[PDB]
RNA sequence: AGGGGAUCGAAGAUGAUCAGAUACCGUCGUAGUCUUAACCAUAAACUAUGCCGACUAGGGAUCGGGUGGUGUUUUUUUAAUGACCCACUCGGCACCUUACGAGAAAUCAAAGUCUUUGGGUUCUGGGGGGAGUAUGGUCGCAAGGCUGAAACUUAAAGGAAUUG
C-alpha cells in the first residue's frame, strides 16, 4: 500500500520536471524530489579569525562567505542522516527543524 | 445482594420502573447487568460459539477462548455478547452479561392483512459488519424464518415468526454475520413509517419524576 | 400500529426529534432532552411544569444543536429577536 | 539511587491526609506517632515511611503539594478565595466605548454612558 | 412566556460592556455568526449583548427545572473560569469540576469521579472537549460558554461571552448563578442588584 | 527471476524459434 | 514422477488381517417396526447421558 | 450534460432530508418535476413547494418535514404492463402496507395506488417511502 | 453511474456484451469449443472401455508416500492411451 | 542516412576486490548522448483513480480575472499611476481539520449521496499456472508494436491490517 500520500515530493500539476545530480551520490533525481540545504560558512572558519583579524591590513575588514546549495537524495540523504525514518505519524510533519 | 451504583439502577430495583420499554422510550444508557435481569426475567441464553484464538508473549505465544452468546425472550427484545477470556466456562458467562447489557427492541409487524398478533417485520431492514451484510424481508404466514441456522436462532430469540433473508459477503465468519443480523432487527424501530407519523408530546423521563427518589447517598 | 380488531399492538412508540422529527433511536446516546423552566408571574420558577424540547443524535453532532434550539426557542415563545429565519 | 517506592509514598500521602496537625517537621517524633495511628510490619520501613511524610511536611509549610490536601488547609483556601476589592468595572469616568459597540447599544434600547474612538 | 421584568436593564448591560464580554474573536466560525453584531475596524468582532443576555436567561431557566440542584455538573479546567465554578457550586447546589476532568467520569462506574449528572455547564468547549465528548455518551444536555471560534458540537444553548479572559468568564458565571437564584430559590425582586460582588468570581495566582 | 529479465528470456526464445522454424522456409 | 514403483506388495494388509467370523445375532425388525424401535428408544425412555445425551459410546467415562 | 432533471431534483431532495435540512432549492422547474412533487405532497412526504419565475426554466423551493426516507427515479422510464406493476412495488417498496411507486400513464402522472383504481398502466417514473 | 449503458435502446449492446463476456466463463467455453468431444480421452461420454497395456507403480505426491496401483489402457473406441487407477486393496491382482 | 561528436558513457578493454568477480569501485573507450530529414508507438506513459451532469462540511494560504474600500506606501506636497493592504467572487495548483457518509483495511470531499440496490456514457476483469506462449492476420527497414489460443497442470495465488 501507499507509504507516502505525496508519493515522492511535490508533483501535482506537472507530471515531469528536469532532474539534478545528487551533490555527493553523483546520482540523479528530479528537482521536485531531492533533499536540499543551503551551505553557507565563513571562509576562515571560527577558530582562525584570531590569526586572521589580527595579522592583516584593513580596519577589522569583513569576513567573506561561501554559498553552496547542496542537492542530496533519499539514498545519501538518509545515510548522511540529513533526514531519518520518523514514526508513522511523525512522517506527516512538514515542519522545518 | 445487588447494590446499584447507577441512577437508573436504583429506580429499577426500587420498583419505580417496571418495564423495559420505559428505558428505550426515554433512551437511557444502561450500565448494570442486574437491571435488565430484573426488568426482564424468563430471558433465555443460547451460546453460539467457542472458538479459541492466539497471539504472542514477548517471545513465544498467547492462547485463549472466544464465546458468542445471544439472549432473548421470544418477544421483541434481543442481545448479543462476544467475549474472550482465559477460560471457556467463564468467558461464556462473561458474555451472557455483555449479551444482556446489549438488549435491543424489535418493531415486529405484518406482511399484509393485519389479522391479530404480527407475524413478521415492519419493513425491509438490513445490517452490515464489514463484508457481511444481511437483509431482512417480511413474509406470509406458514413461511418461516428463512435464514442460516445462526441468524434464525438469533431471529428466534428475537421472537420473529416469518422472515426472508438475502445475505451477502463472507457469510462464513460467524461473528460478523450475527452482528449485522442483530444490526438489522435492531433497525426496525429505526424506520419512520406512516404509523408513527403522528405527534405525541414527549414523556418527562422517569429520571426526573422519581428524581428525589433516585439520587446519590 | 393498529390491527384486526383495532387493538394497539407494537410494544413501544418512540419519541421524535424536534429539529427534524426523525425518530429518537433507542440507543441514540447523543440525543437528549432539554427541559426549560416555565416561570410564573414575575420571577418564581415552577417545579413540575417546564417547557421541553428533544434534540437528535445527528442534529447535535453536526453542531446544529444551538441554532436549532434557538430556532425552536423563539418559536414556542422562549426568546425574542435571537434567531432570524431569513439569512 | 535513593528512590522511595510507592508503598512508602502511598502511605506518606496517607498519614498526612488523615493525621495532619498531630504531625510535625521533626523526624523522631513522627516516627513515634506511626506506632500509634498506624501499623507497620518492619522497623526499617516504619522509618523509611516516617522519613518521607516528614519530607513532605517541610515543604507543606512552604507551599501546598499537588496530590495532597487536609482539613486545616481546605478552609484556609476558602479564606483567601473570598477577597473582593473596592470594585472593578465602577466606573472611573463614564463607560469608555469603541465604535458600533455604540451602535449595538444605540440599537438595543439602553441609556449607558458613552465615549468614541 | 417570560414577562417584562426579564428584559435586559442597562444596569446589568453595563457590567457586560465593562467586563468586555462584548469582545469576540477574529475567527467567526459558521455556526456562531448569528451572534455577531458587527465587525470593528482593525480586525475585532462585536458580539450582541441582548442575545448573550437572552441566552443566559434561557440558560438560567434550563439550569432550573432540574430538580435536585446538586447533580448539575459545572466544569472548568481552564484557569480563568475555574474559580467561578467553585462559587457557582457554593450558591446553587451543583457539584463543580475544577481542573482535571479525569476521563471516564460520566461513562465507567467504578471510577471515583462518576458524576452521573442531568445537566453539564461548560466554560470553554475547546479545552473542555473531553468533558463534552464524554457527556454525549450518556444522554446529557449541555449549557456552554462560547466565543466566536468555538466547537459547537454536542452543546445546546450557547452563551456567547468572550472566554478569551478578563472577567467575562466570571461575570457570565456570576450572572448565571445570580439568575438561577432569582429564578425560584431565594432572591426575589429581580429589579434589585446584589450584595455579592463580581470580583468574587475572577482569577487569582496572583 | 525478475519480470524484466524473464521478458528478455521469452524474447530470446521467440527469436531462436523464429529461426529454427524458417530452417525449412 | 517415478511411474514404475513396486507392484510386488499388491495387497498387503487385507491379505494378512486375522480372519474373524461375523457373530450371529437375532435379526433386527424391518420397516415401520424399526422406526418405532428408534422413537420408543432414542427419546421415550432415554438412557445414559452427559449433559447432552450421547449415542454410541462403549467403555464410557466409566 | 444534464440528462434527467427529475432525478437531479429528487437527488437534492433526498440529500437534503438526510443532512437534517428541511428546505431545498431545486433546478430546473420542469412540469414532470411538479406533478412528481404533487403526488409526493399529497401523501404527506413534503410541505409546500413554491415555483420561482426566472425568465429561464424555473426554480422550486420545497419545504421538508422529516418522514421522507427515499424518493427517487427509475431511469430509463421503463414500460410497465399492468400485471407487472406489482413486480415493481414488490421489488422496490419497503412494505406491502405503504409506500408509493409513481408512474406515468396516458391518464396522467399518478401513483401506482391510484393507477390500480382507474385500471390504467404506463411507464414507470419513480418511488416514495 | 454503474458504467454500463442504461438506455431503453441499448438492448443491442447489453445482450451482445454478455455474449462477449460469457467467454471468460470456463464451462461455457468448454461447452462451446466442444472440448468435450475433441480433447477428452473419452468421447465426453460417462464411461469408456479399453485393454490393459502394462501396470504402473505410480508413486504418490507430497507429503504422502506409497505406490498407487495403476494400469495403462488402450481405449477401444479411441485408440487413446490413458492410465487409470485401480482402487481398493490388492485389486491390482484382479487385473492382468 | 547526412551533420555534430565538448561531455558523459551500454560493448569492450584494462587496475584492484573476491574462493570465484564476466560485477559493484578505479581508469581507457566504441556505439550512444546533439541535430536535420525519415522511421519507431512503447514506459511504474502514475493520481497505479475514464468523461460529462447534479448533490452533500467546515478552515486558511496561494495563482489568474473582476469588483468594492473618504485603505497603506509612492512625487516635493500627496491627484493621477506603480506596487502593497482588506473584503468579495468567479476559474485554478494544492494544503488543513473533519467523517455525516463509505471502505476488508490502508484510507476517501470521493473511493460519499448503493440490499432504501437506476442521471448519461466509453472501456476492462471473472482462481493460479501454461503464456503474452503457439497459431493465423496485420503494421514496421529492423528491433518489434497490435491482435491472441488451447493441451495439460494446480488449492492455492493474492490484498489490507496485527502480533511476534
Ligand atoms: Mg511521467
Ligand atoms: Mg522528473
Ligand atoms: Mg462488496
Ligand atoms: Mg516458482
Ligand atoms: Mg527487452
Ligand atoms: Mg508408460
Ligand atoms: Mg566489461
Ligand atoms: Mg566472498
Ligand atoms: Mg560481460
Ligand atoms: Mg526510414
Ligand atoms: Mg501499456
Ligand atoms: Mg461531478
Ligand atoms: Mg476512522
Ligand atoms: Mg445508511
Ligand atoms: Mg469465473
Ligand atoms: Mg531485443
Ligand atoms: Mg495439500
Ligand atoms: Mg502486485
Ligand atoms: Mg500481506
Ligand atoms: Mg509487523
Amino acid at each position: 500500500p501507499k507509504k507516502r500520500a505525496s508519493n515522492g515530493r511535490n508533483k501535482k500539476g506537472r507530471g515531469h520536471v528536469k532532474p539534478v545530480r545528487c551533490v555527493n551520490c553523483s546520482k540523479s533525481i528530479p528537482k521536485d524530489k531531492a533533499i536540499k540545504r543551503m551551505a553557507i560558512r565563513n571562509i576562515v572558519e571560527a577558530a582562525a579569525v584570531r590569526d586572521l583579524s589580527e595579522a592583516s591590513v584593513y580596519p577589522e575588514y569583513a569576513l567573506p562567505k561561501t554559498y553552496n546549495k547542496l542537492h542530496y537524495c533519499v539514498s545519501c540523504a538518509i545515510h548522511a542522516r540529513i533526514v531519518r525514518v520518523r514514526s508513522r505519524e511523525d512522517r506527516k510533519n512538514r515542519a522545518p527543524p | 445482594g445487588w447494590v446499584p451504583v447507577t441512577k437508573l439502577g436504583r429506580l429499577v430495583k426500587a420498583g419505580k420502573i417496571t418495564t423495559i420499554e420505559e428505558i428505550f422510550l426515554h433512551s437511557l444508557p444502561v450500565k448494570e447487568f442486574q437491571i435488565i435481569d430484573t426488568l426482564l426475567p424468563g430471558l433465555q441464553d443460547e451460546v453460539m460459539n467457542i472458538k479459541p484464538v492466539q497471539k504472542q508473549t514477548r517471545a513465544g505465544q498467547r492462547t485463549r477462548f472466544k464465546a458468542v452468546v445471544v439472549v432473548g425472550d421470544s418477544n421483541g427484545h434481543v442481545g448479543l455478547g462476544i467475549k474472550t477470556a482465559k477460560e471457556v466456562a467463564g468467558a461464556i458467562r462473561a458474555g451472557i452479561i455483555i449479551a444482556k447489557l446489549s438488549v435491543i427492541p424489535i418493531r415486529r409487524g405484518y406482511w399484509g392483512t393485519n389479522l391479530g398478533q404480527p407475524h413478521s417485520l415492519a419493513t425491509k431492514t438490513t445490517g452490515k459488519c464489514g463484508s457481511v451484510t444481511v437483509r431482512l424481508i417480511p413474509a406470509p404466514r406458514g413461511s418461516g424464518i428463512v435464514a442460516s441456522p445462526a441468524v434464525k436462532k438469533l431471529l428466534q430469540l428475537a421472537g420473529v415468526e416469518d422472515v426472508y433473508t438475502q445475505s451477502n459477503g463472507k457469510t462464513r465468519t460467524l461473528e460478523n454475520t450475527l452482528k449485522a443480523a442483530f444490526v438489522a432487527i435492531g433497525n426496525t424501530y429505526g424506520f419512520l413509517t406512516p404509523n408513527l407519523w403522528a405527534e405525541q408530546p414527549l414523556p418527562v423521563s422517569p429520571l426526573d419524576i422519581y428524581s428525589d427518589e433516585a439520587s446519590a447517598q | 400500529m393498529e390491527n384486526d380488531k383495532g387493538q394497539l399492538v407494537e410494544l413501544y412508540v418512540p419519541r421524535k426529534c424536534s429539529a427534524t422529527n426523525r425518530i429518537i433511536k433507542a440507543d441514540d446516546h447523543a440525543s437528549v432532552q432539554i427541559n426549560v423552566a416555565k416561570v410564573d408571574e414575575e420571577g418564581r420558577a415552577i417545579p413540575g411544569e417546564y417547557v421541553t424540547y428533544a434534540l437528535s443524535g445527528y442534529v447535535r453532532s453536526r453542531g446544529e444543536s444551538d441554532d436549532s434550539l434557538n430556532r425552536l426557542a423563539q418559536n414556542d415563545g422562549l426568546l425574542k429577536n435571537v434567531w432570524s429565519y431569513s439569512r | 539511587g535513593r528512590v522511595r517506592t510507592k508503598t512508602v509514598k502511598r502511605a506518606s500521602k496517607a498519614l498526612i491526609e488523615r493525621y495532619y496537625p498531630k504531625l510535625t517537621l521533626d523526624f523522631q517524633t513522627n516516627k513515634r506517632l506511626c506506632d500509634e495511628i498506624a501499623t507497620i510490619q518492619s522497623k526499617r520501613l516504619r522509618n523509611k515511611i516516617a522519613g518521607y511524610t516528614t519530607h513532605l511536611m517541610k515543604r507543606i509549610q512552604k507551599g501546598p503539594v499537588r496530590g495532597i490536601s487536609f482539613k486545616l488547609q481546605e478552609e484556609e483556601r476558602e479564606r483567601k478565595d473570598q477577597y473582593v476589592p473596592e470594585v472593578s468595572a465602577r466606573s472611573n469616568g463614564v463607560l469608555n466605548v469603541d465604535n458600533q459597540t455604540s451602535d449595538l447599544v444605540k440599537s438595543l434600547g439602553l441609556k449607558l454612558p458613552l465615549s468614541v474612538i | 412566556s417570560l414577562p417584562a421584568t426579564f428584559d435586559l436593564t442597562p444596569e446589568d448591560a453595563q457590567l457586560l460592556l465593562a467586563a468586555n464580554t462584548h469582545l469576540g474573536a477574529r475567527n467567526v466560525q459558521v455556526h456562531q455568526e448569528p451572534y455577531v453584531f458587527n465587525a470593528r475596524p482593525d480586525g475585532v468582532h462585536v458580539i450582541n449583548v441582548g442575545k448573550t443576555w437572552e441566552k443566559l436567561v434561557l440558560a438560567a431557566r434550563i439550569i432550573a427545572a432540574i430538580p435536585n440542584p446538586e447533580d448539575v455538573v459545572a466544569i472548568s479546567s481552564r484557569t480563568f473560569g475555574q474559580r467561578a465554578v467553585l462559587k457557582f457550586a457554593a450558591h446553587t447546589g451543583a457539584t463543580p469540576i475544577a481542573g482535571r476532568f479525569t476521563p471516564g467520569s460520566f461513562t465507567n462506574y467504578i471510577t471515583r469521579s462518576f458524576k452521573e449528572p442531568r445537566l453539564v455547564i461548560v466554560t470553554d468547549p475547546r479545552s473542555d472537549a473531553q468533558a463534552i465528548k464524554e457527556a454525549s455518551y450518556v444522554n446529557i444536555p449541555v449549557i456552554a460558554l462560547t466565543d466566536l471560534d468555538s466547537p459547537s458540537e454536542f452543546v445546546d444553548v450557547a452563551i456567547p461571552c468572550n472566554n478569551r479572559g478578563k472577567h467575562s468568564i466570571g461575570l457570565i458565571w456570576y450572572l448565571l448563578a445570580r439568575e438561577v437564584l432569582r429564578l425560584r430559590g431565594a432572591l426575589v425582586d429581580r429589579t434589585q442588584p446584589w450584595s455579592i460582588m463580581p470580583d468574587l468570581y475572577f482569577y487569582r495566582d496572583p | 527471476m525478475r519480470a524484466k529479465w524473464r521478458k528478455k528470456r521469452t524474447r530470446r526464445l521467440k527469436r531462436k524459434r523464429r529461426k529454427v522454424r524458417a530452417r525449412s522456409k | 514422477a517415478k511411474v514404475h514403483g513396486s507392484l510386488a506388495r499388491a495387497g498387503k494388509v487385507k491379505s494378512q488381517t486375522p480372519k474373524v467370523e461375523k457373530t450371529e445375532k437375532p435379526k433386527k425388525p424391518k420397516g415401520r417396526a424399526y422406526k418405532r424401535l428408534l422413537y420408543t428408544r432414542r427419546f421415550v425412555n432415554v438412557t445414559l447421558v452427559n449433559g447432552k445425551r450421547r449415542m454410541n459410546p462403549g467403555p464410557s467415562v466409566q | 450534460t444534464r440528462s434527467s432533471v427529475l432525478a437531479d431534483a429528487l437527488n437534492a431532495i433526498n440529500n437534503a432530508e438526510k443532512t437534517g435540512k428541511r428546505q431545498v432549492l431545486i433546478r430546473p422547474s420542469s412540469k414532470v418535476i411538479i406533478k412528481f412533487l404533487q403526488v409526493m405532497q399529497k401523501h404527506g412526504y413534503i410541505g409546500e413547494f413554491e415555483y420561482i419565475d426566472d425568465h429561464r426554466s424555473g426554480k422550486i423551493v420545497v419545504q421538508l418535514n422529516g418522514r421522507l426516507n427515499k424518493c427517487g427515479v427509475i431511469s430509463p422510464r421503463f414500460n410497465v404492463k399492468i400485471g407487472d406493476i406489482e413486480k415493481w412495488t414488490a421489488n422496490l417498496l419497503p412494505a406491502r402496507q405503504f409506500g408509493y411507486v409513481i408512474l406515468t400513464t396516458s391518464a396522467g402522472i399518478m401513483d401506482h395506488e391510484e393507477a390500480r383504481r382507474k385500471h390504467v398502466s404506463g411507464k414507470i417514473l419513480g418511488f416514495v417511502y | 453511474g454503474k458504467g454500463k449503458p442504461r438506455g431503453l435502446n441499448s438492448a443491442r449492446k447489453l445482450r451482445v456484451h454478455r455474449r462477449n463476456n460469457r467467454w471468460a466463463e470456463n464451462n461455457y467455453k468448454k461447452r462451446l469449443l466442444g472440448t468435450a468431444f475433441k480433447s477428452s480421452p473419452f468421447g465426453g461420454s460417462s464411461h469408456a472401455k479399453g485393454i490393459v497395456l502394462e501396470k504402473l507403480g505410480i508413486e504418490s505426491k507430497q507429503p504422502n508416500s506409497a505406490i498407487r496401483k495403476c494400469v495403462r489402457v488402450q481405449l477401444i473406441k479411441n485408440g487413446k492411451k490413458v492410465t487409470a487407477f485401480v482402487p481398493n486393496d490388492g485389486c491390482l491382482n484382479f487385473v492382468d
